[PDB]
């Protein structure tokens, strides 16, 4: 399984983010807003988890085979991951997730400061054009081979379009000390 | 806005 496919628990779907390593062993990063659900994934079992303030979640594999290194473009094709980076205000970026598929935008704002409401506010979080609509959340936000963010939230959907956010992805691998594969 |  890659980025931005489904992951789910009990009736609840969400999207993986990155496949990465802890000391060798193999994780998947998503939203914490969806860890925080429950610790039993389709994929296995959760081992961390911060939502609200932050927005990511890490899921230990029950099959590290599985634990594959790319982002799923809904075109079956795959795009390969090599390394972690830090968006920029103007960057072209993709998207990929289970509700939309793939789509494309950029990258209009950083540390951006988001109201979920009932469900809290999270801080830090890159602002972007691109849609998306519930169950996208967790997938990449990727440039080419370089892992950026997780998608968080936003307002509008595919159709007519909306701004997006997403947690950066460098917050969360050094949270757990992990690296992308 | 709201998580997705």
């Amino acid at each position: 399984i890659a980025g931005g496919e489904a992951i789910t628990t009990g009736g609840s779907r969400c999207s993986l983010g990155f496949n990465v390593s802890v000391n060798g062993v193999a994780h998947a990063l998503t939203a914490g807003h969806c860890t925080n659900i429950s610790a039993s994934w389709s994929i296995g079992t959760r081992t961390g988890t911060s939502f609200p303030n932050n927005d990511y979640g890490i899921i230990r594999h029950s099959n590290p085979a599985a634990a594959d290194g790319r982002v799923y473009l809904y075109n079956g094709s795959y795009q390969d991951i090599t390394t972690a980076g830090n968006a920029f205000v103007g960057q072209a970026v993709q998207r990929s997730g289970s509700t939309t598929g793939l789509r494309s935008g950029s990258v209009t704002g950083l540390n951006a400061t988001v109201n979920y409401g009932s469900s809290g506010i999270v801080y830090g979080m890159i602002q972007t054009n691109v849609c998306a609509q519930p169950g996208d959340s967790g997938g990449s936000l990727f440039a080419g081979s370089t892992a950026l963010g997780l998608t968080s939230g936003g307002s509008g959907n595919c159709r007519t379009g909306g701004t997006t956010f997403y947690q950066p992805v460098t917050e969360a691998l050094s949270a757990y000390g992990a690296t992308v594969l | 806005p709201a998580p997705f």
